[PDB]
Parts: structure tokens; C-alpha cells; sequence
């Protein structure tokens, strides 16, 4: 879960 | 009385990541969905909250000691006060003029009817310009509103926290270094400090309202679709 | 020679079908994100095609028989054939004088090179342009035209079909009156009927290969977040 | 799953 905020922190 | 070296590195980190992630002149709001005046507003303002998103994790980043924390506490302390960081940036667009937000020319102006057009009654609306008032009368410094956002998002009593006893170490620290700025820098603010910790609890009823109306409308599919992939998961429930 | 009155009804309803699914003007591509000249075409033609989507579920919903298929089965045909049904449908702004699409001024003009500033390669591009001018020769006729997309998309060979036994029947009793017209209705179409065949199978090619490069974006999340929730459901792999 | 489908489905 959460795929685009893990690769929003870089 | 003074502040310390360490104390304002702190100041001169926050102040230009809130410069590097907030424009001024607002250019890339052409880049969203048009806006239209049933729910007319909501692709517009998805795509101007998902834009607002991304800031706000890029000015996350930048604050000293959040990039420390594990990666699972930034999620659980975005997700719950994005809406609330949110709402303290979008303060510097506010006018009390005209009791609106205003970005540009009479497209990027959201009045209060504008957001009615994207499904909010106005028992969140109300108390929403309530807030915007009552912050922008403090006339808060650069330092101080960056501050408060740091503060703000930092908090420890978030539901999903794990290490809680660190988040509340570098809040406080945040609070130390606000609390002594208004007593050096900032003359005539000898309340300041406890009105703008009195803001923090009133975003809480904000988030908790807003988290009611954004569930209504997440079930119904028609209207969630013209949602971002950003919004749906910073604003959703999974875990 | 002649057809009978329940296959001119058929085509009755599948005309009607798409002039209430199709604008020759292309008013709403306003309400796109903005064309952009990484990935700068990225947001414009995810609602590009997360719009075309929706119009070909009402254009399915209005095929007759489709209606009485269960809800799985609808699904699995639209999201298997969705890829296929729009390069259909596209083809009715593709022009030969450009070789590009058609839709507005310079903004909705979609060159060759504006679909690479999607993430998209030479390897897809070069047979779907090759596609458009084969099937832009064949002058179809407003009948034939929406007869190919009705036939596209009740083929029973799609991952995920249960009663396809059914869904058989419907496309060849769809492919009946596709046969009759061409012998009635279309002179010089005698050898028309093997070529629009043809081209079902060209568009498994063109499927197939879009799937590979949507794939490799889909794991990207800096990428798919440009998408459209629409977008995600379709083109996914969920199930 | 297809939450969005089903619905556009009416
Ligand atoms: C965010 C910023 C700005 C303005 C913010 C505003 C003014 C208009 C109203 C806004 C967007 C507020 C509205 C009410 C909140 C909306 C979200 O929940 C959203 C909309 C709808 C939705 O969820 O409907 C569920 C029923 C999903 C997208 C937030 C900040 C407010 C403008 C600049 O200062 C930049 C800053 O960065
Ligand atoms: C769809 C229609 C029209 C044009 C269609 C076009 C022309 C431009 C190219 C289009 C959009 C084609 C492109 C290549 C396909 C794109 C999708 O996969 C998409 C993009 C990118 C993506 O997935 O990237 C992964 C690497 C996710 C959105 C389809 C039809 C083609 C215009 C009108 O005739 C209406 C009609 O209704």
C-alpha cells in the first residue's frame, strides 16, 4: 500500500 | 534571550523549503483541469489539492529530523494532517477583501460557492473562512507561519504512529524555537504563542470534518473517478 | 439478398449508439488537462482516453444483447477490448493529408511525436499509424464503422470470459449483418467483409503491444499517478 | 474490484 507516497519521499 | 546557532539553521532551513515548494504567482494552476462554474469544481480542485500534495511532501522532506524517521511514521504523519497543512499554506492566498481565495483572474478566485460545487455543505465551509480569518488577523511572520506548519505536521497524537516518543521530541523542539522567536522578533506578541497553538485544535475539527464529507463522497464511484491517485491514497484508509 | 427487419434494427440502435457517444466537434477536450509540447503528454492523454472510456461503456450499454450478459462478462470484454474499441473509434479523426489525428487547432492536433512524449516507443506507434491509414482506405460507411467496434468487442476469445458461448453467438449474428450490408448496400465490397476481419486481428497486435509498455509504466509510480482512476481500472490487471 | 466499472454500468 501507499506505492506513490513510498516514491513521493524519493 | 537571543536564539542559538542551532535554533536558527532550523529557521533558515524551513523558510526555504517553504520558498522551494510554494509559488507565488501561481502559474502551474493552468496545468489542472479547467475550472467549471453536479459538481462542477471537483476536477479542479482535486487536481489543485494533489498539486498541493506534492509540496507538501516535498516541504516534509526538508524539515530537520523528518527525513530521519522511519518510512512508515512520514506516511502516517502526512495522511493524517495533509488536509491541515493544506489549509495553513492556502492562508498566503486568502484575501480578507473579498473573503476568498484568489490565485488569478476570476477563474483561479474560489469564493464560497465555488466549493459548494464540489460537494461540500457548509458546515465544514463555515468554520474553513472562519479559520482563514482568525489566521490572517495574527499576521503571522514568514518565520512563524512556516513554523506552524512544521508544528502542525509533527504532531504526535496522529492515528498510525509508531514512534511517538521521537515525533514529540522534535515538535517540541519546533515549539521552542517558535515560542522564542515571537519574544526576540516579533514585537506586540506577548499572546501570540497560545493563539496560534489554539489554531492546531481547530484544524482537528476541520480534518475531522472533512474527513466526513471526502468518506461520502469516496463510496459513491461517479464522483470519486474524478479524483487523483494521489488524493485517493493520501486521503484513504488503507494502511 | 435484402436484410430482415430485426438486423436493420440492429443497425438502427448501433448508429444511434455512437452519435450519442461520439462528438464530431470534440467540444469537452477543453476539459482535459492541457497538452504539454519527461512524459509532458502524459496528463492530456490520460483524460484523453480515461474520457473515451466512458463513452464507449455507453456505447456498449446500447449494444443490443450486451445488456443481458452478466456483470463479470461485461467487464471482462471492456476492459480486454477497451484499447482496441478507442483506436477504433479514433480513426474518425485520424487524418491522411497530416497523419495525425485531428481533433481542434494546434493543441488537439496529436502528431506522431506528441504520443512519444507519453512514454510510448517507435515499436507501437510505426503498425498503429500503419493501421489507421489501412483502415482510413477502406472508406467504411457510417454502418460498417460501428458495426467493427460491436464485433471487436463481443469476441468471446478475451482473458476472463465465463458464458462465452453466448458471447458468440452475439458476434456472429453481429457479423451477419455486417456481411449482408456489405453485399447490399456497398458496391465494390466484395472482397470488403475479409478486410475488416483482417483488421481484428491487427488490433490484438496493437493491444498486445500496448500492454507491454503500459506495464512497464504502471510500475512506475511517479508515472501512473498522472493517470486517472478510470484509467487504472481498466487498463489493470485486478480481477 | 471494478468499483468504478460496476457503477458506470449503472
Ligand atoms: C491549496 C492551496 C490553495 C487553496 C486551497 C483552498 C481553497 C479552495 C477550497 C480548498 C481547496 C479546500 C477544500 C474544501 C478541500 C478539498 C479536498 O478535500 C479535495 C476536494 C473535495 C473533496 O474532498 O470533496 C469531498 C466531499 C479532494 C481535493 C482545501 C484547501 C482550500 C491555493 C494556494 O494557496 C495554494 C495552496 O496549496
Ligand atoms: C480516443 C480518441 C481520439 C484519439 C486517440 C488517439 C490519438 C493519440 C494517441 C492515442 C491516445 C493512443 C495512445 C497511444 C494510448 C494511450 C493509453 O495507453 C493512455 C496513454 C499512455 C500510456 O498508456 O502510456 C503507457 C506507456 C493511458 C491513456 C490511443 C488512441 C490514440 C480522438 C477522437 O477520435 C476521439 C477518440 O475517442
Amino acid at each position: 500500500r501507499h506505492k506513490i507516497l513510498h516514491r513521493l519521499l524519493q | 534571550h537571543m536564539l542559538s546557532d542551532e535554533q536558527m539553521q532550523i529557521i533558515n532551513s524551513l523558510v526555504e523549503a517553504h520558498h522551494k515548494t510554494y509559488d507565488d504567482s501561481y502559474s502551474d494552476f493552468v496545468r489542472f483541469r479547467p475550472p467549471v462554474r453536479r459538481l462542477s469544481m471537483l476536477p479542479h480542485l482535486a487536481d489543485l489539492v494533489s498539486y498541493s500534495i506534492q509540496k507538501v511532501i516535498g516541504f516534509a522532506k526538508m524539515i530537520p529530523g523528518f527525513r530521519d524517521l522511519t518510512a512508515e511514521d512520514q506516511i502516517a504523519l502526512l495522511k493524517s494532517s495533509a488536509i491541515e497543512i493544506i489549509m495553513l499554506r492556502s492562508n498566503q492566498s486568502f484575501s480578507l477583501e473579498d473573503m476568498s481565495w484568489s490565485c488569478g483572474g476570476p477563474d483561479f478566485k474560489y469564493c464560497i460557492n465555488d466549493v459548494t460545487k464540489a460537494g461540500h455543505t457548509l458546515e465544514l465551509l463555515e468554520p474553513l473562512v472562519k479559520f482563514q480569518v482568525g489566521l490572517k488577523k495574527l499576521k503571522l511572520h514568514e518565520e512563524e507561519h512556516v513554523l506552524l506548519m512544521a508544528i502542525c505536521l509533527l504532531s504526535p497524537d496522529r492515528p498510525g504512529v509508531q514512534d511517538h516518543v521521537r515525533i514529540e521530541a522534535l515538535q517540541d523542539r519546533l515549539c521552542d524555537v517558535l515560542q522564542a522567536y515571537i519574544r526576540i522578533q516579533h514585537p506586540g506578541g506577548r499572546l501570540l504563542y497560545a493563539k496560534m497553538i489554539q489554531k492546531l485544535a481547530d484544524l482537528r475539527s476541520l480534518n475531522e470534518e472533512h474527513s466526513k464529507q471526502y468518506r461520502s463522497l469516496s463510496f459513491q464511484p461517479e464522483h470519486s473517478m474524478q479524483l487523483t491517485p494521489l488524493v485517493l491514497e493520501v486521503f484513504g484508509s488503507e494502511v
